[PDB]
DNA sequence: TATAATGGGAGCTGTCACGGATGC
DNA sequence: GCATCCGTGAGTCGAG
């Protein structure tokens, strides 16, 4: 009948900024999917996030159209537009235009994109599109401060008839996995040993990210509070 | 599987001589007390415990590790029985 | 609550007396209750007048006999180990024939084992069962030569053991041969010495020309019946003398004694069907006025040509027909070996009339009962149908009493057993149940006796029927044998009535098996109920209709493996054979009387009848059976209730309130859970550990004997050398564990000491003894223990001591003690669960309830099923069963779906909706609206096509109500399972195999004698073999040293054995082998044979492998 | 009870031996001494 | 689609290429996210999932 | 095998009738001292005839 | 008849890497049991081995320490499980044995097929290799996870099946 | 009594 | 994605004829005498059967149940004489040098006879697969060398060619024209088929033949 | 240690397929 | 040259 046992210690591996795992054991039987589950959830949708839901192109009249010049389609450099990871230096800044004018023979990188007060782009050596001799490339980028994953025709935002609405990709979260083992300490046998694994893309790391998810649900518990 | 099971069937031509060679070492390694190991302190075989890692008790883990390392010499006709015995007995006592 | 029944069809028969099969068979051999002039010429009383009279001049002649009371109550022959029995007294006369001087006395013949009430034996305290065997009835066949066509063999065939087979066929000669003991001869002389004229044979046999003078041998009319006779026994006897009266003798012994030689009555009967003749005895022949005249032989030799012939009116035989194939019971097998015992009776009362004295001899001088004793004592103990009786749950033992076997004495070996009888004949149908029998190499070998079949006084299996005249069913009920249901065509029982008339221009029918469509004008009968084509166990399987034969096989045997369970339950769907099984085996005890009740106990219940009288039953309480399973009584009435005729008093093992149960009716979700129910593996929830379901009590008993020896007396004491008192705490003053006590593996049951075998201490116990200054004791703790993996609670001792009133032990044993320890065994990994469609599976995980898939309401399953064990399977009646037991689940009510006339599909969906109204409705109102969760469920099920587009959440969750499946939520995340899942009530029983008893362990232990090998079996603590097989995975394998540790260190090398046990302590790699001890044993027991074996090496030099042990 | 002629047991591969090169240098210079 | 035959070939294919020891993680892998996923499938039988065609 | 789907290899089955295969019968002795008739090894009687023919015999 | 050895009703292991068995505590401190009584007498357990294994002798006499004792004994060896029949060599396979709660070996999904085993009520032996070599041969020949393929055919004996296949084909 | 284990 | 559509099509669980039996109908039975009955059962296990349908199947489960109890002995027993006779079969050497060798067809007698037509690809398989070439082949451009071992993509290779025209026959190395004494060599033998690689010297391979016959014995 | 006594007594019957030794 | 006799085989654990 007696049960006294320790609380359980907290294991951190990160290899830099884009992954990390992290192990929590001893648990009490069946905890080890309590805490998990709500994690990984948390963890996929509710983390503060930058994407691309914006982008409008000279001469470009529908996502589906080419441009003369250019070897990628409007799908390709757009598909290229949802991996740029922009971090916001300041809390109060909500939405960016960032523009692009290019042309000549060049391969177009992320770093060629105009600087903005208090925006840092995380990958400057990813490859947005290349230009052939003649080719001219001249764009804007609509990018916000969301959560979670949004497709193109749920926001459907357009500053102008020509800008064409990308799907948005807020969460710095790629992916989450979670897997529970069975573990003992001393007699007991059931006792169960978490560990959560985490991809980013840099802009938040995983152990920030795991440390603003317990947040979220942690507020989410003070709700039970006044009624 | 074994660590580095595929490796270890291709040093040999025949399986049966990697399981003699690596059953023969392991004997030798109980017999001496693992004092002559061919690993270096941090290559040494761990097993968790209760208080800490410790020397894995397991001679057939460490003598497929240590073949694994490339330090070890097999063959037929080596070096007369006794005198390894002798040799080994004289390097390493117990 | 509400049992709601289907079906249409009315049964017009209650079932039979299930057990009859063994009561009215043993009653009749005995005939105790017919005063003994009124008895009849069968039984015992057959025996006795077949023995006597005794002659050859004194004669020794049999009156009547008598059975006492027994001596015991049944109770007291089980505890005591004693038999349950009555004093046979026979009352004979010795008459000598000269003086005319007539002694009459009645002797003592010892004790026959009386039938129990429910149709069970106890001997020597275990309760036992009486198989019926099946065998070929008795009487005359013709069956077609398999190497010659055209040609067949006629065969007269008498009872088992009375007497030899007698084939009769046309040889390619021409003559027609008779063989008897393995003997061809003409059959033209044995005509002959029944005193056949040439002209009477040719008159006879002449309509048939060419093979009747094939038949024709003068040199044999040329003789007399006397020189014939003689030649025959010459024939038959090389080198013995032919004297005339020892041929007579010979010959009569082998054809007209009726002593000797014995058709049956069935034999009798089938031979004058058969040969269209009359037989007067039940010989072949008879010795009439001095000389033999003929029965059988002339009929059978008529028969045989005209079928030869092509004459019509004459066929073969189908010897697997079951108007061909009888039953011995009980009273034929039991009376069999009392006629053997009788026999040798006879053959020392003569021994004792030519040597004793001649002037005064009694009865009692001239008989010795003791061979008639050991025939019948020998029957009841190592018979191989008499069997232990299996009393697991009541209907194990009922079902036992029903088995038919072809196995056993007279009967059929597995290695003579082919296809053939193995078969279902079509004239099973009826009598033999088609589907219960065991799976593997006793197949069709064993099987079971059907519902309402019934076997006659001639041994023959009789199903009913109903006479149908003008198309109108009458109520009058026929038992028909196979050979009279040929003769008609019967109506199948769903053939569709109004009233009492059949109602369709088209029946289904059977015409001698075949099926058949008839006009109603053409049916003589029809079928009682589809219950009679099956077996009790198959009949307790709902929704039969819709598994394979071969799972209903494993249903049914597996039923009777269920194991009475403390909470148990009737199944939530019934076949409404439930409550007759529970009736018919004497599991529940019932009023007598209409009456009212005056005492209720947990030991006792009083009831008081119309009569005034005052009659108290005894309640059996936590009593051990066979296979150590708990079997008690509980009352189910109470104090002032008025009880009818009929009414339950008190439930007993495996009844819930009068009705079988076998198992428990749990929630059942029919999913794939994370690998936990691959390959049958089955998931249960905690919460069934929670309230006891699936708890069972079990009693083991254990048992000490202290003897006197040569060395000294062992005793039972409280003083045990060299123990603490911690080890004696919960023994007694005696050294008796008190009743109360738990115990565990390693805890003493009873102390005991025995005197040390004599042995001079070795120099290293001599010289710690003087250092530790302690006399060696000249006693040893001899102490019965837990054996290993065993425990519980002791709720019982017996003590046995000579001296003791009413005790008698065997010789040498001083005194006996018993102790019955009981445990509650819930359930664990590894157990065996079934369902009575055959699905089993051993449960392999028990997740806590927040870890089960649930219904949106809160509520978990109890069992989670893999779909995938269905389709290969072929047995839907489960997921049907599933469905119902859904509905009956939110209606609160269960079910009788009898077999083949059941609930159907729509009356199902019916119940289904009220229920789903139930389920749904409550929330309705309840202020909750549809869940997110179930919308995307609904959305997935409405791209599979389980609902239509367009309707609302709440019908489509209806739509696939109706369908048995449901939302499900997973209790680890709270997202829904992404269809809909069938979930419903399921009856699922525990099996007797359970791991607890399984789970074996060894490192060392005890070895044999001879081989030195380890002893095998959990109960000696032995080892698990390594056979021919396993050394061949081995060698395959090329893993030498596993191997050869395998042949010698680990079992029959001794010194390769010790020094390898000491090495492993020691913490040193094992030693190299050695001679494995068995080869040694080989060398000379080949020496024995007087064969050389030398072990040689390379210069072919002996080696010695005894060390010079065995050489001088 | 003996060691079957196959796999390890095989005379191709059972008489093979092992030996660290530590104790093979030093066994070495016990045959070079002499 | 992912069938016995498929998988079998995967095995074997990985077998050739990547040895018996990624193989085996190979196996456990496919084990582990099949048993995953047939848990959440929503299979399951109902009588009504046994479909008598109308052709018959 | 093949008709109840059980794919098994050549080796196996040509080993066993390698086996099935292991003796002769002698139809003359040579110069030998075995019989006609005589059932050995096929192995046997050709080392024995090669002996033979080594020997000229 | 062999020592060092066992049987017991098996269940799905799903949890398990191919090379481990689930093996229940009471089976292996039997099996095992003179190392572990060596193993005891290596730490402060007991004073020898004789007092070990009056120690182990009756259930209640023994105590934590010995488990994890156990634990260590077992480190790195392999036991041998087999079912009967043995058709082919797969009969016997090596696993890692991995000590359990309960009275059930628990068998690995993926060697189902080539044991013939399934979960309907089979049992299984298991044995102790003693020698090192007895050791080496089943883990370097025996393991389960070194074979792969049938030696008959030469396809996967181990592979994909029921709710494997179910699950990646969904 | 053998087969899959029905008896 | 129908539940038993899925579990048979996946390999999961299940036959077109179980299914069927589930769906359209039970089919045609067997009387006792192995005669196949005239009138079939029409019913499905879904709609049920009749008393009568279900006795009539009863003959043919019972034939099958004593077919499989009484299969296993007579398995066991050929299983036993197998490996008595195989023993003593081991790899005992690399090469034992001879030059004999069979000639595995790639093509067989048509049952009409008018020509040969190409083996079944699990044949020609069973019978190539793991060997060593006796000799020399060049196909389609490729040379298979003398001594190697036919990998699975060299016996499609060979396939491609017989259905080419280039190759009827491939010689190769078989335990048949072995020399090796008291068993067989390396390069008779070829692949150890467990391990997809040349066997092992030491090999049992007699045991492992008769284990290879025998086990699948009670699915004749 | 003495009347005279003088050749026994159960079989067990529904497989099968082979191989090898005798008999027309 | 071919019928017929006799002898000898006829699965593995487990428990009993
Ligand atoms: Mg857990
Ligand atoms: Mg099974
Ligand atoms: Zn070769």
């Amino acid at each position: 009948l007696d049960s006294k046992l320790k609380a359980p210690v907290f294991t951190v591996r990160t290899q830099g900024r884009e992954y990390g795992e992290f192990v929590l054991e001893p648990l009490e039987r069946g905890f080890g999917v309590t805490l998990g589950n709500p994690l990984r959830r948390i963890l996929l949708s509710s983390i503060p996030g930058t994407a691309v839901t914006s982008v409008y192109i000279e001469d470009v009249l529908h996502e589906f159209s080419t441009i003369p010049g250019v070897k990628e389609d409007v799908v390709e450099i757009i598909l290229n537009l949802k991996e740029l990871v922009v971090r916001f230096l300041n809390p109060s800044l909500q939405t960016v235009t960032l523009l692009l004018k290019a042309e000549g023979p060049k391969e177009v990188k992320a770093r060629d994109f105009l600087p903005v007060a208090d925006v840092e782009i995380m990958n400057p050596d990813l490859h947005i599109a290349t230009l052939e001799e003649g080719g001219r490339l001249n764009m804007e980028v609509r990018v916000d401060r969301g959560v979670g994953y949004v497709p193109a025709e749920k926001h459907g935002i357009k500053d102008r008839i020509n800008a064409i609405p990308v799907d948005a990709v807020f969460s710095p979260v790629r992916r989450v996995a979670f897997q529970v083992e069975d573990t003992r300490l001393g007699q007991r046998t059931d006792l169960d040993k978490l560990t959560l694994r985490i991809w980013t893309d840099g802009s938040v790391t995983p152990l920030e990210a795991l440390n603003q998810a317990v947040e979220i649900l942690r507020e989410h518990l003070t709700y039970f509070s006044n009624p | 599987a074994e660590p580095g099971i595929d490796k270890l069937f291709g040093m040999v031509d025949s399986k049966y001589r990697l399981t003699v060679v690596v059953a023969k070492r392991a004997q030798q390694l109980l017999r001496h007390g693992f004092k002559n190991t061919v690993l270096e302190p941090e290559e040494r075989p761990k097993m968790q415990t209760l208080e800490g890692l410790f020397d894995d008790p397991n001679a057939v883990t460490w003598a497929m590790k240590e073949l694994l390392t490339g330090r070890l010499v097999f063959g037929e006709n080596l070096v007369p029985e006794d005198r390894l015995q002798k040799e080994m007995e004289r390097l390493y006592p117990v | 609550m509400e049992i709601k029944r289907f079906g249409r069809i009315r049964e017009v028969i209650p079932l039979p007396p299930l057990t009859e099969i063994q009561v009215e068979s043993y009653r009749r051999a005995l005939q105790a209750d017919v005063p003994p002039e009124k008895r009849e010429n069968v039984g015992i009383q057959a025996a006795f007048r077949e023995t006597f009279p005794i002659e050859e001049g004194l004669v020794l002649d049999f009156l009547e006999y008598r059975l006492g009371e027994p001596p015991f109550p049944q109770d007291e022959c089980r505890e005591k180990d004693l038999t349950y029995q009555a004093p046979l007294y026979a009352r004979l006369q010795l008459i000598h024939k000269d003086t005319g001087l007539i002694k009459e006395d009645e002797v003592f013949l010892g004790h026959i084992p009386l039938m129990t009430e429910d149709g069970s034996f106890i001997i020597n305290g275990a309760d036992r069962v009486i198989v019926s065997q099946i065998h070929r009835s008795p009487g005359v066949y013709f069956t077609p030569d398999p190497a010659r066509p055209g040609r067949y063999i006629a065969s007269i065939i008498p009872l088992p053991k009375r007497g030899p087979w007698i084939d009769l066929e046309v040889e390619p000669n021409g003559v027609v041969s008779m063989k008897v003991n393995k003997r061809k001869f003409p059959l033209v002389l044995l005509l002959r010495v029944l005193g056949y004229d040439q002209e009477t044979l040719a008159r006879e046999l002449g309509a048939y020309g060419e093979l009747v003078q094939g038949l024709m041998d003068e040199s044999v009319f040329a003789m007399r019946p006397e020189e014939a006779l003689i030649r025959l026994f010459t024939l038959l006897r090389p080198g013995d003398p032919p004297k005339r009266d020892k041929a007579v003798a010979y010959v009569y012994g082998l054809i007209a004694d009726p002593r000797r030689y014995d058709l049956g009555e069935a034999g009798r009967y089938k031979a004058e069907e058969k040969l269209g003749i009359r037989l007067s005895g039940r010989t072949l022949a008879r010795f009439e006025d001095g000389e033999f005249k003929d029965e059988v032989f002339l009929p059978t030799l008529r028969y045989l040509f005209a079928l030869t012939a092509g004459v019509p009116g004459h066929e073969v035989d189908d010897i697997d027909h079951l108007g061909n194939r009888r039953i011995r019971t009980v009273g034929e097998l039991m009376t069999d070996q009392f006629r053997v015992g009788l026999a040798r009776l006879a053959r020392g009362v003569r021994e004792r009339m030519l040597m004793g004295s001649e002037d005064s001899l009694t009865p009692a001088k001239l008989v010795n009962s003791r061979p008639l004793e050991a025939a019948i004592r020998e029957f009841f103990s190592r018979s191989q149908l008499s069997q232990f009786k299996d009393e697991t749950n009541p209907l194990s033992s009922l079902r036992h009493k029903r088995r038919i076997s072809a196995l056993g004495p007279g009967g059929l070996t597995r290695e003579r057993a082919g296809f053939d009888v193995r078969d279902v004949h079509r004239t099973h149908y009826g009598r033999i149940c088609p589907v219960e029998t065991p799976e593997g190499a006793n197949i069709g070998l064993i099987t079971s006796l059907a519902a309402y079949a019934r076997v006659d006084e001639l041994g023959f299996i009789r199903t009913p029927y109903r006479r149908v005249v003008g198309g109108v069913v009458t109520d009058e009920v026929v038992y028909m044998t196979a050979t009279e249901e040929d003769r008609y065509t019967i109506a199948q029982a769903n053939t569709p009535l109004e009233g009492n008339r059949i109602a369709a221009e088209r029946v289904v029918a059977r015409r001698k098996g075949e099926p058949v469509i008839v006009s109603p004008e053409e049916v003589e009968f029809m079928d009682v109920s589809p219950k009679q084509v099956f077996s009790v166990n198959t009949n307790l399987i709902p929704f039969l209709e819709h598994d394979d034969a071969n799972r209903a096989l494993m249903g049914s045997n597996m039923q009777t493996q269920a194991v009475p369970l403390i909470r148990a339950q009737a199944p939530v769907v019934m076949t409404g054979l439930e409550e007759r099984v529970v009736r018919d085996s004497l599991a529940a005890l019932y009023a007598e009387e209409d009456g009212e009740v005056a005492k209720v106990d947990g030991n006792r219940i009083v009831v008081r009848y119309e009569d005034g009288r005052l009659v108290e039953y005894p309640l059996r309480r936590f009593y051990r059976s066979n296979q150590g399973t708990a079997l008690d009584q509980r009352p189910r009435v109470v104090v002032g209730q008025r009880v009818r005729k009929g009414d339950l008093l008190a439930d007993g093992p495996a009844s819930e309130n009068g009705f079988l149960a076998l198992g428990q009716n749990v929630l059942v979700a029919i999913m794939p859970f994370d690998g936990y129910n691959f390959e049958d593996a089955i998931v249960i929830s905690e919460e069934l550990l929670k309230r006891d379901f699936y708890t069972s009590i079990h009693i083991e008993r254990y048992e000490i004997e202290a003897r006197d020896t040569k060395l000294g007396p062992e005793r039972i004491t409280r003083d045990i050398p060299h123990l603490s008192e911690a080890a004696l705490r919960d023994l007694d003053e005696e050294g008796v564990v008190r009743i109360g006590a738990e115990v565990k593996p390693g805890d003493i049951l009873v102390g005991r000491t025995s005197f040390k075998g004599e042995s001079e201490p070795t120099p290293e116990e001599r010289l710690l003894r003087s250092i530790f200054g302690e006399k060696a004791r000249d006693v040893k703790d001899t102490s019965l223990r837990v054996p290993p993996g065993e425990g519980g609670i002791v709720v019982r001792t017996v003590r046995l001591r000579r001296g003791d009133p009413g005790v008698e032990l065997k010789p040498g044993v001083r005194e006996v003690v018993r102790v019955y320890v009981a445990q509650k065994r819930k359930l664990q990994v590894g157990d065996k669960l079934a369902n009575r469609h055959g699905n089993k599976g051993v449960v392999a995980k028990i997740l806590p309830v927040e870890d089960m898939p649930h219904l949106p309401d809160g509520t978990p399953v109890d069992v989670i099923l893999n779909p995938l064990g269905v389709p290969s399977r072929m047995n839907l009646g489960q997921i049907l069963e599933t469905h119902l037991g859904l509905a009956g689940y939110f209606l609160g009510q269960r079910y009788i779906s009898p077999i083949f006339d059941g609930a159907k599909e729509p009356e199902i969906k019916e119940l289904l909706a009220q229920a789903f109204e139930v389920y749904f409705g409550k929330r309705k109102g309840e202020g909750f609206g549809v869940d997110k969760r179930e919308v995307e469920v609904l959305r997935r099920a409405e791209k599979l096509g389980l609902v239509t587009p367009g309707k609302t959440p709440e019908e489509q969750l209806k739509e696939l109500f109706l369908q048995g499946k449901v939302v499900l939520y997973d209790g680890r995340t709270g997202e829904p399972i992404e269809g809909p899942i069938v979930v419903g009530q399921m009856f699922i029983m525990k099996l007797y195999h359970m791991v607890e008893d399984k789970m074996h362990a060894r490192s060392t232990g005890p070895y044999s004698l001879i081989t030195q090998q380890p002893l095998g079996g959990k109960a000696q603590f032995g080892g698990q073999r390594f056979g021919e097989m396993e050394v061949w995975a081995l060698e395959a394998y090329g893993a030498a040293h596993t191997l050869q540790e395998m042949l010698t260190l680990k079992s029959d090398d001794i010194e390769g054995r010790n020094a390898a046990y000491e090495a492993i302590i020691k913490g040193e790699d094992v030693p190299e082998p050695s001679v494995p001890e068995s080869f040694r044993v080989l060398v000379k027991e080949l020496q024995a044979l007087a064969l050389d074996v030398q072990t040689l090496d390379e210069k072919d030099n002996p080696v010695d492998i005894f060390e010079g042990l065995a050489s001088k | 009870g003996r060691l079957i002629p196959a796999g390890t047991g095989s005379d191709f591969v059972r008489f093979t031996q092992v030996v660290d090169q530590k104790t093979l240098k030093a066994i070495e210079e016990a045959r070079k001494e002499a | 689609p992912q069938e016995k035959n498929s998988l079998k070939d995967l095995v074997y294919q990985a077998f050739l290429r990547l040895g018996m020891e990624k193989t085996a993680r190979l196996l456990d892998a496919l084990k582990y996210y099949g048993f995953t996923f047939s848990t959440t499938s929503g299979i399951t039988i109902g009588i009504d999932d046994a479909v008598i065609p109308e052709e018959k | 095998y093949r008709a109840q789907g059980v794919k098994l290899h050549d080796k196996h089955i040509e080993i066993v009738v390698r086996q099935m295969m292991k003796y002769v019968e002698v139809t003359d002795p040579g110069d030998s001292r075995l019989l006609e008739g005589q059932v050995l090894e096929k192995w046997d009687v050709e080392a024995l005839n090669e002996r033979l023919i080594a020997e000229g015999k | 008849r062999v020592d060092y050895s066992g049987r017991s009703v098996i269940v799905v292991g799903p949890q398990l890497k191919l090379h481990q068995c689930g093996l229940p505590k009471r089976m292996a401190l039997e099996l095992f049991k003179p190392f572990l009584l060596k193993k005891m007498e290596e730490k402060g357990i007991a004073p020898n081995v004789k007092a070990a294994r009056r120690m182990l002798e009756r259930q209640r006499d023994i105590k934590d320490e010995v488990w994890d004792a156990l634990e260590e004994v077992i480190h790195g060896k392999v036991v041998l499980l087999n079912r009967a029949p043995t058709l082919h060599r797969l009969g016997i396979q090596a696993f890692q044995p991995v000590l359990v709660e309960g009275q059930s070996i628990q068998l690995h999904p993926l060697v189902c097929e080539a044991f013939n085993a399934d979960f309907d009520g089979d049992q299984m032996a298991v044995h102790v290799p003693l020698s090192s070599f007895a050791q080496a041969e089943a883990r370097i020949q025996m393991l389960s996870a070194h074979n792969l393929l049938s030696p008959a055919s030469g396809e996967p004996l181990a592979k994909p099946s029921r709710d494997i296949i179910l699950g990646l084909y969904y | 009594a053998x087969x899959x284990x029905x008896g | 994605f129908n539940p038993l559509y899925v579990m048979a099509q996946s390999g999961a669980r299940g036959n077109p004829q179980q299914i069927r039996q589930l769906c359209g109908l039970r089919g045609l039975m067997q009387k006792p005498s192995g005669e196949t009955f005239e009138v079939p059962v029409r019913s499905s296990f879904r709609e049920g059967l009749t008393v009568l349908e279900y006795f009539i199947s009863s003959h043919g489960a019972r034939k099958g149940g004593a077919d499989t109890a009484l299969r296993t002995a007579d398995s066991g027993y050929l299983t036993r004489k197998l490996v008595d006779v195989t023993h003593e079969i081991v790899v005992r050497e690399a090469d034992c040098g001879t030059t004999n060798y069979i000639s595995v067809p790639l093509f067989q007698p048509d049952e009409v006879t008018r020509s040969l037509r190409l083996r079944k690809r699990a044949d020609i398989e069973a019978g190539l697969y793991g060997r060593v070439l006796a000799r020399e082949v060049e196909v389609l451009g490729v040379r298979l060398e003398e001594g190697r071992y036919l990998s699975m993509d060299d016996v499609h290779l060979l396939i491609k060619a017989a259905e080419a025209g280039e190759i009827q026959e491939v010689p190769v190395r078989s335990p048949l024209t072995c020399q090796t004494r008291y068993g067989v060599c390396q390069k008779c033998y070829g692949y150890d088929l467990s391990m997809a690689r040349p066997v092992s010297i030491g090999e049992a391979v007699g045991i492992v033949a008769a284990q290879s016959i025998g086990e699948p014995g009670t699915q004749l």
